[PDB]
């Protein structure tokens, strides 16, 4: 993701759930790219918890969306003098769209109670409407290309992340470890658990990660914290002596 | 830097199969596809095809639809070009280019073109064998003065010409080679010298032909 | 090419009891010696499941594909082969299909043109479809494979992902517990509502062997699963079956001592809905503006202000 | 498929003028799917403009492109001695197509040649064939018409013509014509002539030679 500021000055770059700033260290399961074209006034509709014509009839984002949106003006490539009618949207629908749903219905909208008989008529408007993009329109009406990136974070191998080199595997000592985006501290030892081939990491009664699978070799490693304890100081009065004893 | 290298020239017989290699360096091989284009001597460019490095999907031209094959090997990052039923019209220069028009992953069009090309591969077709060059001097008339050295039936095309080992380089004119109906080559070298030095100064024409290993040199004198 | 055959034995399908079947691992996290409560799509305990018997008996109706499906097969000599999923089952929409014809499992997600009875019958007769439009995804791998074969499968379609859990065992569904380990996960994104089973007849004119397949529907509910020392699910409790199971889930244990326990809260829900608004009174003078007898010219357009009324 | 036309066929300019080249498409083509290429003699073509407006990396700012709909142009503000090459326009909107090639050369003052004639050498008389040569020294412009005459008329067919490239210093052309014919008919004639007509000359020049 380091090479992304090499296009026209982006007008919208908003990222939810992950900070874009030099944070290509996270490993994801899969990535989804959703590309479309809208007008400038509709760009604000592409966000969690936003209501609008495009939001409920063309593209709805979840309230817990984890990912980002990049929208940039594309007037020089999608504006024609005669008018570009190749970009269409949906304005009439019976019910609002569910998140990440595609609607390609061409049926005539039954605005009234009488049937439309499959032809244009009274109380029968075509669901598809044309943007009619031209360079002479306003800033809000100018065409804009929008790409939405959705990241998947599950208990999966998660084989999509940045260029970070791996090191050797060392055991039987308290070290800092980064197992495929999962950071921690402790000693890793050979584990005697009967992991199943579809399983990745284990868990304990205290609901914490206590076992991992090496993403290079089919080996299960138990994770334990390094040595810990409390210290007590036994002393007589300072009015008597300066000698002390220590209890671990 | 991005670098491309190709194979050598071929003098194979008509009807055989041509095999070309395109080796890439300094750029991710899988991320980019490979385009094969040709340029005929005396003509312009003529694109043939495109090959994707991610899954091997290819796109051929309708003119060579039944003769062209492209493959890729990611171990050595080498593209392999195999053309069957070679004809006499295939004598041209072949160019291997990095494709930035169609994406290798999704197969859709992209804003760009061939931004990096190879060194070019010469393909020559002729149903004939090699032969040592035949050299003939051309003397000035009895009446600046001019003279020359004409070479005929030298095969293949690669041949070098020298006049006194570069002492008189300024004044040597070498016309482009011309092919006759017998599949044999022709070339000429022309030297212009002052008319006061025809009988004193020495002029030698030397023709070097590597495949036949000849360094034949002749003195050129007025007649 | 299609085969015409309507020798089906028209009879109502049987109904049977799914006691404690349809339990699958809900996640890839390893656990051991712990009781875990999870809310997910499961087959309810002691449920009504439809039973189809195939022997002539040849019934392959297209069944619905609500939020999940539990498929069971009591089989010998591998009569049941594969499945097809879709909504329209034509080229209008997307179609998904799986074949396991004792060679290798093949998954095909494209546009089809099925006949009125897609099925199969050495093996040299494939009469399922006649068209092949654009394609989306493909998958090839190892085959999934008194009656002695019992095969259990769970099919889910969540967020455009097709999840298939499977289990095989040697042998009215038998009473017992057997968890279903996950097998396949596919990023398809297909609108599935209706589905069909795939049979392979034994031509002699054919005589299909005896086989049985059961279908049940999944529902969202909370379960309490028990793991032994090894990471295997050995017992489960459905927290919505009866008051005793709900008490067990509340106490987070499989045994209950004598006493009285405050289990939950009960409440009733509304049936209808009503809306009351004051009235439609002193409507705005829109009729006066629209139905004026004489209209002014364009240069001298009549301008009026309307306020403090109902804009009908 | 679509066909691209280039204009003009050849450009004659000076190192310091402004160059404008035109490419026209028979059908409507998207501006984003048009590219310009400049191939100098002796090296592979290089990309300079893609998308009909944007500049390629490592390309001087003097080159530019523009156009719309069915007509596009490439503009060079100033001409350099290394900027003379063969220019191509390629469109990939429908399949992929290239252009024939627009060549831009150096325009200079009108000069005159030094046409000479060279009879076949003595060693060819025993080889069964004799080859006579007609030479054209530094001349400009390139357009010159050459013919062979065996003492009574105009002859063609049995002749091979060679024209060099743009000269390094004087930017002038040198031409060669070869006529090869068997000794049986070569001895049948004594006087031959080579005729050269050029714009620089005010009258066509004929050079005749006999046996000796
Ligand atoms: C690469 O990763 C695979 C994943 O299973 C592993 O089997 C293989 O050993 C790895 N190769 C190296 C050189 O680490
Ligand atoms: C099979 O049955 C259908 C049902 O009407 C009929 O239309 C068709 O002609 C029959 N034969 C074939 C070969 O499909
Ligand atoms: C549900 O199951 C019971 C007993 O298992 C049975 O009596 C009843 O008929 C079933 N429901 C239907 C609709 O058949
Ligand atoms: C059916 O089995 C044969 C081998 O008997 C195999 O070649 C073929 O691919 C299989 N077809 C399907 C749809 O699985
Ligand atoms: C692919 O889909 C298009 C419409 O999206 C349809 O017109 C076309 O027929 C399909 N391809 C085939 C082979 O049917
Ligand atoms: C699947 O298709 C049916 C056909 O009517 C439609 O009602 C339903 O909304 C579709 N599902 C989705 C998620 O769009
Ligand atoms: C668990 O695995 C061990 C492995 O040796 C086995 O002996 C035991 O029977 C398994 N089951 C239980 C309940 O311990």
């Amino acid at each position: 993701y380091s090479v992304l500021y090499n296009l026209a000055p982006f007008f919208t770059f908003k990222c939810y759930g992950v900070s874009p700033t030099k944070l290509n260290d996270l490993c994801f399961t899969n990535v989804y790219a959703d590309s479309f074209v809208i007008r400038g006034d509709e760009v604000r509709q592409i966000a969690p918890g936003q209501t609008g014509n495009i939001a409920d009839y063309n593209y709805k984002l979840p309230d817990d969306f984890t990912g980002c949106v990049i929208a940039w003006n594309s007037n020089k490539l999608d504006s024609k003098v005669s008018g570009n009618y190749n970009y269409l949207y949906r304005l009439f629908r019976k019910s609002n769209l569910k998140p990440f749903e595609r609607d390609i219905s061409t049926e005539i909208y039954q605005a009234g109670n009488k049937p439309c008989n499959g032809v244009a008529g009274f109380n029968c408007y075509f669901p598809l409407r044309s943007y009619s993009f031209r360079p002479t329109y306003g800033v809000g009406h100018q065409p804009y290309r929008v790409v939405v990136l959705s990241f998947e974070l599950l208990h999966a191998p998660a084989t999509v992340c940045g260029p970070k080199k791996s090191t050797n595997l060392v055991k039987n000592k308290c070290v800092n470890f980064n197992f495929n985006g999962l950071k921690g501290t402790g000693v890793l030892t050979e584990s005697n658990k009967k992991f199943l081939p579809f399983q990745q990491f284990g868990r304990d009664i205290a609901d914490t990660t206590d076992a991992v699978r090496d993403p290079q070799t089919l080996e299960i490693l138990d994770i334990t914290p390094c040595s810990f304890g409390g210290v007590s100081v036994i002393t007589p009065g300072t009015n008597t002596s300066n000698q002390v004893a220590v209890l671990y | 830097q991005v670098q491309l290298v190709q194979s050598g020239a071929e003098v194979k017989k008509p009807g055989a199969s041509v095999k070309v290699s395109c080796k890439a360096s300094g750029y991710p091989f899988t991320s980019y596809g490979i385009s094969w284009v040709r340029q005929a001597p005396g003509q312009g460019l003529e694109w043939m095809g495109w090959i994707s490095t991610y899954n091997g999907n290819t796109n051929y031209a309708q003119k060579f639809q039944g003769r062209v094959t492209m493959t890729t090997d990611t171990s050595t990052t080498t593209g392999y070009m195999e053309l069957r039923r070679l004809r006499s019209d295939d004598t041209a220069v072949y160019y291997c280019a990095r494709d930035y028009t169609r994406g290798a992953w999704f197969g859709e069009s992209l804003i760009g073109g061939f931004d990096n090309w190879g060194q070019g591969t010469l393909v020559t077709v002729s149903s004939a064998s090699t032969k040592g060059p035949s050299v003939f001097p051309l003397a000035p008339s009895s009446k600046t003065a001019a003279l020359g050295c004409l070479v005929k039936d030298y095969f293949p095309e690669p041949v070098t010409v020298s006049w006194n080992s570069g002492a008189l380089t300024s004044g040597v004119h070498t016309f482009p080679a011309v092919l006759q109906s017998s599949g044999l080559y022709s070339l000429s070298s022309v030297v212009t010298v002052p008319s006061s030095s025809l009988g004193t100064q020495t002029y030698i024409c030397n023709v070097n032909h590597k495949p036949s290993n000849t360094k034949v040199d002749k003195k050129v004198e007025p007649k | 090419q299609c085969v015409n055959l309507t020798t089906r034995t028209q009879l109502p399908p049987a109904y049977t009891n799914s006691f404690t079947r349809g339990v699958y691992y809900p996640d890839k996290v390893f656990r051991s010696s712990v009781l875990h409560s999870t809310q997910d799509l499961f087959l309810p305990f002691f449920s009504n499941v439809t039973w189809f018997h195939v022997i002539k008996r040849f019934d392959n109706p297209v069944l619905p594909f609500n939020d999940g499906v539990y498929f069971a097969s009591i089989e010998k000599s591998n009569i049941i082969r594969g499945w097809i999923f879709g909504t329209t089952l034509d080229s209008k929409t997307q179609s998904l299909l799986i074949v396991n014809n004792a060679t290798n499992v093949v998954i095909k997600v494209c546009e089809f043109q099925f006949c009125n009875d897609p099925f199969l019958d050495m093996e040299s007769e494939f009469r399922v479809y006649s068209s092949a439009n654009n394609c989306t995804f493909e998958y090839v791998s190892q085959p999934f494979l008194n009656f002695k074969n019992l095969r259990e499968f769970v099919f889910k379609n969540i967020d455009g992902y097709f999840k298939i859990y499977s289990k095989h065992t040697p042998i009215d569904l038998p009473q017992g517990f057997s968890a279903l380990e996950p097998l396949v996960d596919l990023p398809i994104g297909i609108n599935i509502t209706r589905f069909q089973t795939l049979l392979a007849l034994h031509r002699s004119g054919w005589t299909a062997g005896a086989a049985a397949y059961y279908v049940g529907y999944l529902q969202p509910r909370t379960f309490l699963l028990k793991y032994n020392e090894n990471g295997t699910i050995t017992d489960a409790v459905d927290c919505a079956l009866d008051p005793l199971s709900e008490t067990k889930c509340t106490l987070k244990s499989f045994t209950v001592e004598k006493g009285i326990y405050q289990t939950s809260n009960f409440r009733v829900q509304p049936t209808e809905s009503i809306v009351r608004f004051p009235n439609i009174t002193n409507l705005c003078p829109f009729d006066e503006v629209f139905n004026a007898t004489r209209f002014a010219s364009v240069y001298a357009w009549n301008r009026k202000r309307i306020s403090n009324c109902v804009a009908d | 498929e679509i066909v691209l036309t280039q204009s003009p066929g050849t450009l004659s300019l000076s190192p310091g003028e402004r160059a404008t080249l035109s490419c026209r498409a028979s059908q409507t083509v998207s501006s984003t799917s048009l590219a310009w290429y400049q191939q100098k003699p002796g090296q592979a073509p290089r990309l300079l403009i893609y998308g009909a407006s944007s500049r390629a990396t490592g390309i001087p700012d003097r080159f530019s492109g523009s156009g719309s709909g069915t007509d596009f142009t490439l503009t060079i503000s100033r001409l350099e001695p290394e900027d003379f090459a063969v220019y191509y326009c390629q469109q990939h909107d429908t399949s992929l197509t290239f252009g024939g090639g627009t060549k831009v050369e150096i325009k200079r003052t009108v000069a005159a040649p030094s046409v000479f004639i060279f009879p076949p050498s003595d060693e060819q008389l025993k080889s069964g064939t004799a080859s006579v040569v007609c030479l054209l020294n530094n001349f400009y412009p390139r357009e010159a018409k050459v013919q062979w005459k065996v003492d009574n008329a105009l002859q063609s067919g049995n002749s091979q013509e060679s024209v060099t490239e743009q000269d390094s210093k004087d930017s002038t052309y040198s031409l060669s014509s070869t006529l090869t014919l068997s000794k049986a008919d070569y001895e049948k004639h004594k006087v031959y002539a080579c005729e050269v007509t050029h714009q620089g000359l005010s009258s066509p020049v004929t050079k005749s030679f006999n046996r000796g």
